Order: C-alpha cells, then structure tokens, then sequence
C-alpha cells in the first residue's frame, strides 16, 4: 500500500534536519528553516518500539537441548527422534523468515502514511492561501513572520486575520 | 515564503529484505540474530564443569585405572566428553543399558562415594586380591577397575555366598555389578570349580538369576573371555541381596544421588576456563539478549532461540532517499 | 496503514446514531440528522462475517489425545514424547496469538478505509458547491429541502439543477 | 444547511490488543476462547463412563477380590482412575508388559467375560482349592484372584500337565496366566516336587518355554516368592496350547473384546454425574464452539483446540471515541 | 485497505487495451487513445515477479518420507510416529493455506494504489485546467495536438506555455 | 478532448479466494498445487527399481524356493512389494528383529552375494543332503531355502561342530542363519541323538547361547515344530565364530553391502516401466516445479511438498471488472 508520499510526489530526504523524522522548512524574510515536529515523530517512535518489543516478546527462549544416543538395534527410535528435530527447527526457521519480511512491508508503509497525513494536516488549515506546488511547498499570499511559521507548525492558523488581505492579493494576481 | 514538507535522509549503508523489493537502504534498523560467541567453555552459574579428558563415561563409573585423576569429582554442572577418549571398558564385553544411565546422569548433580561392601572384612571366605587381568594395565603391572572386585577361590573351595544391603542415607543409591563368564570349561573349573554356577540379584522391583554361558570365540585386547555389567538404582527403605555361587564381580563403591535438572554430556575440545554464562554450546559460550540464535543447535542454560538462517535484520525507520 | 479519517480530521464518534456504522447529519431548514447510511455498513458487515468465519475454518478440533505410559528402562522415549507435545503446543499458540493481532491491524485500518472512502464519494459529487470544513462538513451555497439531503444520501444529485444559483451566491460573497 | 459526515460511538468498554498499541478500546468484539467448565463427568454420548474407585487396571484385570464392586462391568466410554487407586497386583510380582495392555485396552468398547476352563471339571488330577495366600487376604479369610487359580499337588503326585482351547467366538479372546516361584527350594519341593519344572505357552506367534527361578530376597507383603503375569491376544481361528509341570497358574476367565476406537484412561477424582456432552477433560466437561481452549490439554471426544494463552479477544468493529 | 480506485469511483475495465495493465484514452482531434503506460506497469510487474519468486523460495522440499513397521508389542511407538506424521502435515497445510490468503489481499490492495497514484500523478501536473469530471477524467481548456497528449503522458508538460489562454477560456466560460 | 485514466480488463474466469470475499474473479493468476500424475513406476535417475512381485522380503533374503526368478538381482533404487507378496517364511517361525532389517536395507543400494561355507567341502563330518522339509514344497518335490543349509547326522554319529569365518572384503557382510527347534524329544533325539543341545555365536560385538525348547503346540502349514532366524552385520576385521551342538541351521550365503542412502519399501502395484524421473510416489510419478504436491505423502526422490488442500491458486493481476 504505497501511499505515495515517500519517493512520490515530495522527491528526495533531507540531510540537514537532525532531530527528528518529520519536520518543516520555513523560509520567510529573516533565517531558514529546517525545524523538526516532535508530535508526529513521538507517536511513531512509541508504535515501533511496542511493535519490536513485541516481536521480541512473542518468541520464547529454549533451555537444555541435549542430544541422546542408541545403540544399533533401535535405528528406528534414531530415525524418529531426527525427523523430529528436523521439523520443529524447519518450522521455526520457515516462521522467523516470513514474520521478517511482511513486519518490513508494513513498516515502510506506516512512515509513509505518516507524511502524507502530515501534508494533509497543513493542506486542511490552509484553506484557499498559498497555492501549492511541486514536492509538497506553498507561496503564502499574504506576508508574515516566524510568529505565523510557529502558528502553522503548532496546529492552529486563524484564517480569518489573514482572510482579506491574501483575498486581495490573489485576485491582483 | 514557504513551509515546505519533507522527511529525514542519513547516510548509512544498511540494507533491509522485504517482500516486493531486495536490498532495500533503511535509515535505522535492529538486529536479531546472533553469530558471535568465545571459543571457552566457561562456568555456568558459579559451579565448574567436570571435564572427563581421555575418559568415557562408563569408564569414569567403573573406575578405569587410567582415568585415575578424576578420582575425587562429586560436582558438576554438566560433563564434558572430548573426541579423543576412549579409555571405558578395559576388560572386553558389554555395558547393558548404557544409554539409559547416561539419561539418568543427566538430571543428577552431586555424587557422595561410599564404601558399600569393605573390602578386608565383608569376605572371610574367598581370596580378595589374587586375582587380576593384564589387560587392564597400568605402569607394567596388571590392575582391575577401583570400584569393582574380582572373586577367586581360596584354596580348592568355594562356599555358597550370600549378602546383602539395607539403604539408611535417605537418597537413591546406584549400584554396579558385574558377571564373568570365560571361554572354556577349563578356566572355569580353574577358577571357580563348579560346573554349574549362578548369581542372583533381588530387591524388590529387581531380580535376576544369571547364569554363565561358555563358548570359544575370537580374543579383543588379548582376551577370549567376556563380561557383563549391570546397574540399579534403589530407594530410601527397600534392600538388595546378591546371592552368588562362581560367578560374582562384586560392587566395592556406590554412588549417593542428588538431583537437580537440566545437566549434559556436550561432546566438545574447546578449552575450559572459568568465567560465568548462562547460555553454553559445545563450540563457545553466548552472550546476548537477542530472540534468535544461530552458533549450535545443542545448548546448555536459558538460550536464545535456534533458527537456521544468516540474516534477519529487522527495519525501523524510513528508506534513506538521499537528494 | 492510517488512512486518517478514524480520530484524524474527523475527530469524535457520535452516541446518538443507532442503526449502522457510517452515516450522515443534515442540518436544514426543519428538523436534525443522525440518519445512517445502510449501503456502505451492509458490505462491511459481510466482510467481516467472512472474515472471522473463514478464522474459524482453517482451525481444526482435535480429537482423543490421552496420556501415555512408560517404566523406568524407557526414560528416552518418554522426553521423545514430551519434547514432540511442548514442540507442537507451543507452535499453535504462537500462530494463534500472531493471526489475533495482525488481524486486529487489519480490521481497524478498513474501517478507516471506509470512511474515508464514503467522504470522498460525498465530496466528488459535491464539485465546487459547500465549501467543505473542518472535521467533514459542507455549506450548501444552495438552499435546499430534505428532497436534496434524501438525493446526497441515494448518490445522485443532479448538479446542473442547482448550478446557476449556488454560482451567484458563491460570487456575491 | 450541513451534511456532516461521521462514524458510529458506542459506550463498551471490551479492550483488544493490537501489534502497534495495547488496550484499544473497540466498539464490538468477539471472544474465541474458552474458560469455564462444569466440574463434572458426564457421559459421553449416552454410555457412561466406567469408575474404577480405589482399583488399578490389573487389578481390576485379574479379579483383586478388593476390586469385587465392579466384578459386573461390560461397557463403557472411557475409564476413570483415582488418585487414591492403589489395589493392584496384591501377591508381589510384576505385571510384564503393563504398559502395552493399556494401549490395546484404549481401543476396546466392551467386553464378554466367560469360562475357559471350568474349575470343577477341567482339572481332575490335581487339587484346586487348597491353594490361597494370605497376603491378598479378604474380611479376614484367606482369597486369591477371581480370574486366575493356584494348582497344587494331589496327596504327593504331580502327573504331567497339557490343556488347549480353541476359539469360536469369531472375536479377539485376551488371554491372562501367571507363573509363580518360591524362594526356596523346600518350598518349591513342598508344593509341587519336582526339582526341575516348566510352563510352556503355544499358540502360533507366541511361543514360550518359562522356567522358575529360585532365590531368596526380601520380603513385600509378608511373602518372599514372586509372581509374573503374562497376556496374549488370540484370533478367530487358531488355537492356545498349555503344558505344565509344576508351575501354572492357570487361567479362569477370559475377555472377547469389541472394537471402536477413541477411549482413554483418564486420572482425576472430579464426582460422576448422569448428564451428556461431546468433550470431556479431568477437570470438567466443555459445552461450545470456539475454536481454542484453555482448561486442560488430555481430551477425549470433539474437543476446541489447546492453546495456552490468556486473551485472544478478537475486533469486529470501530474504535470507540466518545466525543 | 480499499484505495477507492477499481471499481470504486473509476467504474469498470477496459477491454480494447491490449499491452500493459494501466493506461490512458485520448480523445483530441484525430485519432482515439488505448495507450499503455509502460513506466509504472513495469515496477508492477517487477515487484509481482520478486513477490512470487520470494514465495517459491521460502517453502522447501522434502526428501525420501518412507513409512516404517512395528510388531504387535510396539504399539505406543507407532501411536507416536502417527501423532508426528499428523502433527507436521497440519502445520504445513495452515501455513500454506494462510500465507496465499494474505498474499492476495495485499496483491489487490497494491493494484488499487497503483491506479489511485497515476490518477493523482495526472492531477498534480494538471493544476487548475480541464476540470475533472466523473471516473478520472478531464476535458482540456485549452486545445492541443497529439504533442501535448504524449507530453502528459511522459511526465512534463511545461505548464506556462498553456496557462494564459486556459486562463482566459476559463474566465470566459 | 479528455485524457480518462483506466485500467486492464479480460475475458479469463479463474477465481482467486482471498479473505473478505470468496471466488474473486482475477485477470492473471498461478498455480501452486500438483495434481497430475502417470499411472506408472519408472526409474529414478537412470537405475531400475528392483521389484519383488510376489515375495516378502524375508522370502527373498532367506532364498524362497518360490522366489526364484530374482535369485540374481543385486542392484536397485527401491524396493517394490505388491500387495499379493506373501510367499515370506516357508518353514513357520519367528523373524526376530525383521524390522530393524528393513531399516538397514532402506541405506544400501547393491549387493555381492558369495559363498561363505561351501557346501562340498566344509561339512566332512555331518550329512548335509538327507535332511528337507515337504511344506515349503517345489513342483511336488520337497526343497529347502537357496540361502540356508539343514544339518543332519551321519550314521548314528554327531561330532562337536565349530566354524569360524574372517572378513576379508572391506565392506561389510550380512550373516543369516537358524535355529530349529521340534515338538518333541523323540524327534529331536531322532534327528540329532542329543538330549542337551545348544549353538554359540561369538564376534565381538555380538555373543549368544541358544539352546532349544521342546513343546507341543498345533500346527501351521502341517509342522508342529518351530525354527527361528537371525542377521548380524559384520565389519572389515573381526571374525564370526559358529559353535554348534545339535541345532544349527548352517549359513550358505553372505551380502556384502554398498552404503548410498535414500532407498524405500515402496508397496503399490501400479505397473514399471522405463522413463526417467525425480520423483516417485506409490501412486505414480511428478513432473513439475511447484512448491506444493498431493497426490501421496510417501514419496522418494526429490519431490515437492505434501499438503492437504485442493486449491491453492494465487493471484498475480487486477479484479476482472468488464464494463
Ligand atoms: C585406552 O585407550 C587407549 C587408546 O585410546 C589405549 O591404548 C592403546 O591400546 C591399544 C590396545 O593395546 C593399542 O593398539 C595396539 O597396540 C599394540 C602394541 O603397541 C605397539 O604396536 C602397535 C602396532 O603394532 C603400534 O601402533 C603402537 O604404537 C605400539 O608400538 C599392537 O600390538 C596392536 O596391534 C595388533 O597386535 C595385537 C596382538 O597380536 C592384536 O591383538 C591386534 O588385533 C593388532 O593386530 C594394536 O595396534 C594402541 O596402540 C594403544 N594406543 C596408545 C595411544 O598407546 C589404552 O590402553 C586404553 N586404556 C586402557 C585402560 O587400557
Ligand atoms: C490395597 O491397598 C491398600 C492401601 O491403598 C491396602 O491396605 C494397606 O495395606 C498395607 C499393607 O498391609 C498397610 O500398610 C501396613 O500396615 C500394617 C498393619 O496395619 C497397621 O499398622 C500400620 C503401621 O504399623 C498402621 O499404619 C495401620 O493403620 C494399622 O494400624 C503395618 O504393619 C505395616 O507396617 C510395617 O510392618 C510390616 C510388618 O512388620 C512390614 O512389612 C512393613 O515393611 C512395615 O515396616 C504397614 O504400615 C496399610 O496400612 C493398609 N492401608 C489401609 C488403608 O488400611 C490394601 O490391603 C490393598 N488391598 C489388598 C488386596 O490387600
Ligand atoms: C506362498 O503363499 C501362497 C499364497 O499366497 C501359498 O499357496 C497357498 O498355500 C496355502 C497353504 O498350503 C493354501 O491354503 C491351503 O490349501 C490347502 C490345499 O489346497 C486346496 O484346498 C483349499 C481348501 O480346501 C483350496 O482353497 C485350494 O484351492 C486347493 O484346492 C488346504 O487344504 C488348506 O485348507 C485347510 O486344510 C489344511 C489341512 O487339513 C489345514 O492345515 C488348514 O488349517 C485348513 O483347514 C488351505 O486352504 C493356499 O490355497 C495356497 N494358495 C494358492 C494360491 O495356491 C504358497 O504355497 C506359499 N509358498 C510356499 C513357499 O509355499
Ligand atoms: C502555539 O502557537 C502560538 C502561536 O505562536 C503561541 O502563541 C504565542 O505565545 C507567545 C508567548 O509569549 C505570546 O507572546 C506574548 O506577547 C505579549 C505581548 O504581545 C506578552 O504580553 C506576553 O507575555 C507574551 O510574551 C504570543 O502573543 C502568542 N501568540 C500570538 C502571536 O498571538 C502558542 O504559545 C503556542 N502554544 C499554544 C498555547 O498553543
Ligand atoms: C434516490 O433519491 C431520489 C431523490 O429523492 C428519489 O426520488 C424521489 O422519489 C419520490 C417518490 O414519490 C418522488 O415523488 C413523486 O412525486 C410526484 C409529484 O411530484 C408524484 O406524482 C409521484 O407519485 C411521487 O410521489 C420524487 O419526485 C422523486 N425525486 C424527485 C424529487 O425528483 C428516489 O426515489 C431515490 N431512489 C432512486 C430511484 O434512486
Ligand atoms: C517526452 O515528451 C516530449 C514531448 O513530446 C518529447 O519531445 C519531442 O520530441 C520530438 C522528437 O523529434 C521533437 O521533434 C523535433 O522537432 C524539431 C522541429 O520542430 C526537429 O528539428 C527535431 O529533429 C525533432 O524532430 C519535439 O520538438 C519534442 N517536443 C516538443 C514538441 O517540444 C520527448 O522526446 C519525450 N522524451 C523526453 C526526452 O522526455
Ligand atoms: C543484495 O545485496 C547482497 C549484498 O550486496 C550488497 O548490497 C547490494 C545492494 C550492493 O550495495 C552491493 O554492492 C553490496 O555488496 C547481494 O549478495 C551478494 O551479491 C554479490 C553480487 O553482487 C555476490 O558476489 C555475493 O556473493 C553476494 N553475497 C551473498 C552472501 O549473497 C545480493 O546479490 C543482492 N541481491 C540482489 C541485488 O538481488
Ligand atoms: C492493559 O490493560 C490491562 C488491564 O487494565 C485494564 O485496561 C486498561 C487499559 C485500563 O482501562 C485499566 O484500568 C483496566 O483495568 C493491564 O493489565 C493490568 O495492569 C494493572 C496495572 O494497571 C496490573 O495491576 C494488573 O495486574 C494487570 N493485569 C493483568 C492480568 O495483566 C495492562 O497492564 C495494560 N497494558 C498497558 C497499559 O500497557
Ligand atoms: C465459489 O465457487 C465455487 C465454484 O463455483 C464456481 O464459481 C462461482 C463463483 C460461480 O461462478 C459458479 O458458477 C462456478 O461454478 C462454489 O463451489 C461449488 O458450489 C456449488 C454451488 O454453487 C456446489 O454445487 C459445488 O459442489 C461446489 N463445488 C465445490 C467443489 O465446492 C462455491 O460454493 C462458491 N462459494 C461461494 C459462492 O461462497
Ligand atoms: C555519515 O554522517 C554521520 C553524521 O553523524 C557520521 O557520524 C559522525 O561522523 C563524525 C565525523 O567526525 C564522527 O566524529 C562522529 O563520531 C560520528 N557520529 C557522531 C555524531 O558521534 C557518520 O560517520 C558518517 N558515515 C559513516 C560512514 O558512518
Ligand atoms: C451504555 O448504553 C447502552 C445503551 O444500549 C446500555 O444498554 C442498555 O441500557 C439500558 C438502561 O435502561 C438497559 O435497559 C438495556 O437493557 C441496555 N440494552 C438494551 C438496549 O437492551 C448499556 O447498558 C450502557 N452501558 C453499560 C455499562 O453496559
Ligand atoms: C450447552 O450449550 C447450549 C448453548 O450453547 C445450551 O443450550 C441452550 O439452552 C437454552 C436454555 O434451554 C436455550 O435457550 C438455547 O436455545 C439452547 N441453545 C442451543 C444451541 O441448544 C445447553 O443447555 C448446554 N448443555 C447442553 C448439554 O446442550
Ligand atoms: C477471450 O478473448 C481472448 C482474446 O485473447 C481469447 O484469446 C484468443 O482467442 C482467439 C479467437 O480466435 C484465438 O484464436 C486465440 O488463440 C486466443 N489467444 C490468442 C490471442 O492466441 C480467449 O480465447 C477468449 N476467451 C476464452 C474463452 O478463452
Ligand atoms: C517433464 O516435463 C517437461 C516440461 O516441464 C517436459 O519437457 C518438455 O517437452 C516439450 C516437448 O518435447 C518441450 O517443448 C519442452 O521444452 C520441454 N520442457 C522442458 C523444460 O524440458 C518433459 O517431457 C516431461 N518429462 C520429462 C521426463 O522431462
């Protein structure tokens, strides 16, 4: 279930953003930007790690597994006792395998959705502004600070200060 | 101005199996398989292994006068076989149900060695210590095992024997014996001079009457007689009685049990020191935390998990897309 | 796989819907909502039926297993019977454990799938009329009577209808 | 005017765990476990099960005149042993292949108890009620088995012994004897003189030639001789020959078996009732349709699968957030 | 995890397309469409192959399983061989029978997010021309040849070339 | 113009079940489970399979005068028994330990069958001629085994018989011989003129003392005495040593072995033919790729795996969707 987002639409990762996985890059009239979102990361952080301790938790430890001896009048019993041992270890290993490779799957897919419900989260407060183009960027009609960037990376926008002006703006254009 | 999106890029190179795609460049990942291990065999939980050297397991209970050195070793945690012993059995025959007195060593932790039958008051009959083979040699001279005792005449006479032992220590005790039977009428008249004899054996759940069989057949060791040996473990109460006329390898030592699971008989030469684990193969000892395992299949303690694959390398985080 | 409509842009659930999962809330000129939406829970309910019948048929019933009995010269077939039952045991219930959560997984991201899915259906027929809100709800520039709610809730709207109106609005605000 | 579009609440509280969070709280679930049992033992389709009360199986086998209550019993489910079952063998022995009798026995349905050889006619050489030990003693008398019976000497004779019996009942026949020896040979000369004795069993693909043997031993139950018991299946057809000499004890009754699989030798102490189910465990009977089950691994009928967790709640529904 | 893409609001199949598994349908002045989009049916077909091949190779195959005999004083041991026999056949039969269930949902489910991410890939670059209408289609503002035709179905299609007459069709309508 | 996105549709009617609907109808699927199979047992990797027809496989190691047409056979892949196979043991008796034989028979792929005691020469004491069965009866004549030798005495005379053998081949040599035992001791004195008797093996490793039992018993195939059989493996050294009184059943022919596992007692009589595959069941042969089989769970070579389904078809392609 590729959703699109990771190596789709936005084209490439960022080596400058250290903190976290998730993040912004604000780029108005004074510095640049490059500021991480430590909301969205922690919730993942908290899923992998109840996923991996899980993995981890669901497997059992084995104790002493000690081979036995026959002698050459109990072929069968020695026969029994390696097609036994044979099974459970092709069993076990057939299980690990297979656990791996679909746990990989669906973890790829959970950091993609992820980024593309983020972008959905900015798109959805962002009503009619900004115009967005190319690999996940907007434009901001309307002029404001980092007190406007900070607002946007928190979740809260109030639309209707900036309403008129970016209205005016769009319609000059 | 712009608030543009994006995800985190590293620069680190390993590489993820998944479903639709190989190889695929993971920013973080875990491991969860194990190949390291040190190439010793240490101590588990505080108590030393008892390593047998050039000796085979029934040779250390018969006491094989080459496997002299581990004489006084009443303590273990497991026991170590390497590839090179050999020394079990010196006189030629057959340990008769061997493989089950090794699983029952292997649920027993201590031994206390004791005198059952005194070896200069128990027989004012019979002579005690005339007869011994040659091919139990040790330094020139001719000596039989040390916790058996061979019987021969005293004098062109053979009275009836008959003894017996309550058990008063509270634990199981181990009891070994022994029937000879030679090659020819001869040697049995020679030795014995009775043309029919039998040994008998009882308790309580256990009773044997043995008789010797004589036949010619091919020497080993240098040797055309043979030898059988048996074993029985008793109860705190009951009693055993051996009643024998010509035909008697008395015991001379028993073995007082402890038990105590999940003992082994590892079959390994990687050299012992004294370290402490809790995970123990015959190629080295584990230390980890991770589910699977891949050193050995045969383990001793809490180990990790044995699976038979090479890498299972578990991805948590996103594909490292640098731009 | 989060689709983001479950606790996402739409926020809470409602108590006082009765009838289904997935339905709607109309809001005009007499009375109020809380109608569900019986074609879209109808496929649901019998995909989960499927599903956890199908859960129960490939499980089988065991028959008569009984203890056995051995001596004491019989110590190594009696662990070989121990090891075969601790092997085989533990092997079914690490399945049965494993199947219960992915399948947990599976089941709450087609929930999510669903609404989602019924939002877009609404949305895509609503084209440039309602200027959709907050956590999943329309405008309707148009003033119209319970005959058009009854019309979004069939899946026909015949938009030509009330075009020419809802434009003027639209452009007078 | 709006058409808000939601999803349903609910105020259940039943939490399903999940890989990537635990305890969400869902709107409808299903459970697929089992817990609770009647503690009880019903019958299982219709027959009742067989109780055994304070009796073992060879005891129940070879008539224990403790055993007398269920000297009627021909028909049952599975059978049913106690903890406090302990009247088996009572004349010291071993039971010589006890183990594999009670593996052909869980396979049987039923049973039809006759004379082989009629104690007042079969036997007119040899005395046949002047022969009973004291340890398998009765409200005081002195009783032997009810199945099998001693032979003694007829005033200082002991004439050659051989009888045979055909099968004609188109059903397998088991077939019980014993051989007695004594632990002295006084004793063995005061019973039967003869120094040298023999049974022999034959039918077609059992063969044996039993020789008793004489030694003395400590004593269990106040009798130092010992008692072996033997057991054979014979077929539709073919014919078992017995010839003795001074060492029978001979056979007074027989079992035509039934076939019908699926029996067990279920040990619990839980009281018997008269209701009917299609699971039963020691524990309990079981009454659903769930595919696991929790409550004891050793079933007998159509049971739910064992598995050995908690939980397996499994989610058919929403996430609950009430708003 | 329904992407709402086949048989969701893009109808039914099509029949006259012969090469690939997703395509597009032109309709300008001359000629009809039935044109293969042989870019992203190949990452299909590739990830499908290593799929099924994957599959193929995780399950093994078993040597020479010959069965054994036992006497009538042997029976616990051939109740034992037939308990393992039984035992491993079951297990393998579960594992075979889950593991092709599984794999065809997530199979479909990758198909469906293929369609719905052309369908979003045509979208992005087609900005505010040609008004999507019905099951994933557009109509063209502006009126171009073939050359504008394979141009969208490259990837580029240099938008500022077409925006002003587009602009001024879209006023004027 | 419009540039309407869609996707693939065809005409196929394969069904794919997956879990939130059954028969989904699928443009591309693969198949995953074998079902087809040739009625026929062909050769596997070049070398023919060696079939018994209407012999036990105690019938042809002892050398059955009814299964003579595979008297020079010595190379195979697998062994087939029919289900008509029953000419085993003529003579009636006891194979002691044939199935253990079996396992080893199931490793060695050729044999070289030679003289060990040839019957001209080695026996210038015994008459070796005059002694022969009527059940195991030849075209009306009374023949004995191919493989074995009957003793007798010469003229009222019976020397104390002793062979030895030494092993000079590398391999290792597979020894049968007998033991004849009569239902009285008229019979045994009218044959042998011993009243005591008894035979010895001896190696090394091996080492028994049979003595005969006299008892009467009814009769199989119109013989009211008894003969019993054994095997021994030797290896490269060690020498077997015959010691025998009046009951011997004398060796007449030896196998050397050849090791190359992976041999079968395949039981079918579905018809042999001369293809070539790598995979055979009892049912017939495979020919495929698939990871899946079922057709038969006994199966040599290397062969797909055995489950027990019937459709396994799995989805490669989009939901057939024709508008
Ligand atoms: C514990 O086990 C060790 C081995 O792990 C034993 O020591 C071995 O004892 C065996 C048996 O005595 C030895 O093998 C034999 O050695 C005999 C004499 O030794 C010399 O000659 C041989 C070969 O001729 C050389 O290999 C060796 O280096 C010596 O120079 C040989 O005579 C034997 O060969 C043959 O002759 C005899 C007599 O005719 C025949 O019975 C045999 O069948 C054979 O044809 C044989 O080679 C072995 O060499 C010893 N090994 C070691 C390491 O010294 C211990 O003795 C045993 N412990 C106890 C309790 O005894
Ligand atoms: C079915 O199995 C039941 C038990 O489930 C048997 O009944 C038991 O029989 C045993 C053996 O007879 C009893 O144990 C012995 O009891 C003897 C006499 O009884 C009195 O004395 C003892 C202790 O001195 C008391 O416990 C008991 O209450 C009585 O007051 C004792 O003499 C035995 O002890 C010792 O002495 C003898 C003789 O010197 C020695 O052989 C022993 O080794 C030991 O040193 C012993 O305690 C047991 O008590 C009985 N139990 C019950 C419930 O009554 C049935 O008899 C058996 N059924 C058949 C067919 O017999
Ligand atoms: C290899 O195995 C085959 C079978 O696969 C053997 O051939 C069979 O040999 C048995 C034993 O000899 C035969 O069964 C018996 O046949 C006897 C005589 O044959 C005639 O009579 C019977 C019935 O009266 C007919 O079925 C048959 O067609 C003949 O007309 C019978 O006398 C036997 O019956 C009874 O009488 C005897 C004597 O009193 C009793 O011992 C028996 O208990 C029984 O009451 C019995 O029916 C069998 O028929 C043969 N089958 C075939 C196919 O011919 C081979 O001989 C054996 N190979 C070797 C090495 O011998
Ligand atoms: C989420 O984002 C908003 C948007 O930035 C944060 O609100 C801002 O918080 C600062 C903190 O001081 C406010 O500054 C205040 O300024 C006045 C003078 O104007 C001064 O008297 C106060 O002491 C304080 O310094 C700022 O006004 C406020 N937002 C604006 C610009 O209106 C908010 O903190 C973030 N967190 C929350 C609560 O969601
Ligand atoms: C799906 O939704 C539509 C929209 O409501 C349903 O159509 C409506 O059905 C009613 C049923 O009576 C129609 O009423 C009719 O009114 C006339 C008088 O105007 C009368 O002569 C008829 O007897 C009937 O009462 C109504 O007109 C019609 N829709 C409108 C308002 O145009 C429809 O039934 C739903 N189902 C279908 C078929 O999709
Ligand atoms: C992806 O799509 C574009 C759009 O069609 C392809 O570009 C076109 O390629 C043709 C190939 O000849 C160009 O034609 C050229 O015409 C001039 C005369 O105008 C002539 O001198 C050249 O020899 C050639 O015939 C065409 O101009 C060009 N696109 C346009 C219309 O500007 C392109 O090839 C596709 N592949 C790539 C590289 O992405
Ligand atoms: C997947 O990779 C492994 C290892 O190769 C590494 O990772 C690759 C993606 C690439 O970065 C390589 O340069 C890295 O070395 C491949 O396994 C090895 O393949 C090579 C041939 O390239 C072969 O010579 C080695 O013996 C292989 N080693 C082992 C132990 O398998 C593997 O082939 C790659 N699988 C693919 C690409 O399908
Ligand atoms: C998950 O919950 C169980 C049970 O707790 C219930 O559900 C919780 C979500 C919450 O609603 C509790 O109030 C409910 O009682 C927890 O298991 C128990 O945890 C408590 C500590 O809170 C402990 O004392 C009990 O012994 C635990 N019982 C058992 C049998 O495990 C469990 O810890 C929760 N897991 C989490 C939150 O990680
Ligand atoms: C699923 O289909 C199978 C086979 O039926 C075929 O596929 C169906 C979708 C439809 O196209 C049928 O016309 C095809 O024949 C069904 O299995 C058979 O069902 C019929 C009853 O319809 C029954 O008589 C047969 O015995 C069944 N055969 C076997 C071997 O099962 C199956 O019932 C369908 N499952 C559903 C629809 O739930
Ligand atoms: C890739 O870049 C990372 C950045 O973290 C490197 O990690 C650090 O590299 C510096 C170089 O001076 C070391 O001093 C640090 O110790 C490394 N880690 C830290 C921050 O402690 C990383 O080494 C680079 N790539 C490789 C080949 O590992
Ligand atoms: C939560 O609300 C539900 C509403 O269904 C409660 O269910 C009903 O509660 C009423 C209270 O009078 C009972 O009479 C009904 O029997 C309940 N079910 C019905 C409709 O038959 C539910 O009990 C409430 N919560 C709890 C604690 O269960
Ligand atoms: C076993 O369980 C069933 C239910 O699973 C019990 O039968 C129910 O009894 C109640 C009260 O008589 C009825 O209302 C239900 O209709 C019954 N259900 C069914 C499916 O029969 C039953 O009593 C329990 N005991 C037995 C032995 O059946
Ligand atoms: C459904 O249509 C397909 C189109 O490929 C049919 O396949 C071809 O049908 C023609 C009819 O003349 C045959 O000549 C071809 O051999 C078929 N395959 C090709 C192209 O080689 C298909 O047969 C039709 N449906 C069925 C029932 O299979
Ligand atoms: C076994 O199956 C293969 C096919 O899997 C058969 O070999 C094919 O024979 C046809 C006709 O000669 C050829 O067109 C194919 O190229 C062959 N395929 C392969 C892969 O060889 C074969 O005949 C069957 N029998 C044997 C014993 O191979």
């Amino acid at each position: 279930g590729l959703f699109g987002a990771i190596a789709g639409f936005i084209e490439g990762g960022w080596t400058g953003m250290i903190d976290g996985w998730y993040g912004y890059h604000h780029q108005n009239e004074q510095g640049s930007g490059y500021a991480a979102d430590q909301k969205s990361t922690q919730n993942a952080i908290d899923g992998i790690t109840s996923k991996v301790n899980s993995v981890i938790e669901k497997m059992n430890t084995q104790f002493t597994a000690v081979g036995k001896e026959f002698n050459n009048l109990e072929r069968r019993i020695e026969n029994l006792n390696k097609k036994v041992d044979d099974g459970f270890l092709d069993v076990w290993t057939y299980n690990a395998e297979l656990l791996v490779l679909l746990e990989n799957e669906r973890t790829l897919d959970f950091h993609d959705s992820n980024v593309r419900n983020l972008y959905e989260k900015v798109k959805s407060q962002l009503r009619n502004n900004a115009k967005e183009i190319g690999n996940g960027c907007f434009e901001f009609y309307h002029k404001c600070d980092d007190e406007c960037m900070e607002s946007v990376k928190n979740g809260t926008y109030d639309y209707p200060k900036y309403s008129e002006e970016s209205k005016l703006n769009r319609e000059e254009i | 101005d712009t608030i543009c999106v994006g995800y985190h890029a590293n620069n680190s190179t390993d590489t993820v199996d998944t479903v639709l795609e190989k190889n695929v460049t993971v920013t973080h990942s875990v491991n969860l398989l194990e190949d390291s291990h040190n190439g010793k065999l240490c101590s588990l939980n505080g108590i030393a292994p008892l390593q047998l050297g050039k000796c085979n397991v029934a040779g250390w209970l018969l006491g094989n006068p080459e496997c002299d050195l581990l004489l006084t070793a009443n303590s273990w945690s497991y026991i170590i076989e390497t590839s090179n012993s050999e020394n079990g059995t010196c006189y030629p025959g057959e340990f008769i149900d061997y493989e089950e007195l090794r699983e029952q060593l292997s649920s027993v932790s201590s031994f206390e060695k004791f005198e059952i039958f005194p070896k200069a008051s128990s027989w004012p009959n019979h002579e005690t210590t005339k007869g011994v083979t040659a091919a139990c040699s040790y330094s020139g001279a001719s000596s039989f095992y040390r916790n058996l005792l061979w019987i021969t005449k005293k004098g062109t006479s053979y009275p009836k024997l008959s003894k017996s032992y309550t058990n008063n220590k509270g634990k199981e005790v181990l009891v070994l014996w022994g029937v000879h039977h030679p090659p020819s009428v001869s040697e049995q008249q020679s030795l014995y001079q009775n043309a029919d004899a039998y040994v008998s054996v009882g308790s309580s759940k256990y009773n044997r009457r043995f008789a010797p069989e004589i036949a010619a057949r091919p020497k080993v060791r240098g040797q055309a007689g043979r030898m059988n040996y048996y074993w029985t473990l008793l109860d705190q109460g009951d009693t055993i009685t051996f009643e024998a006329t010509g035909n008697l390898i008395a015991p001379w030592y028993a073995f007082a049990l402890n038990k105590g699971s999940d003992s082994g008989i590892i079959t390994s030469d990687a050299p012992v020191h004294n370290c402490d684990t809790r995970c123990q193969t015959p190629h080295g000892a584990l230390n980890s935390s991770l589910p699977f395992q891949n050193v050995h299949p045969i383990t001793i303690g809490e180990c990790p998990k044995y699976v038979k694959s090479t890498k299972l390398r578990m991805a948590t985080g996103l594909r490292n897309v640098p731009s």
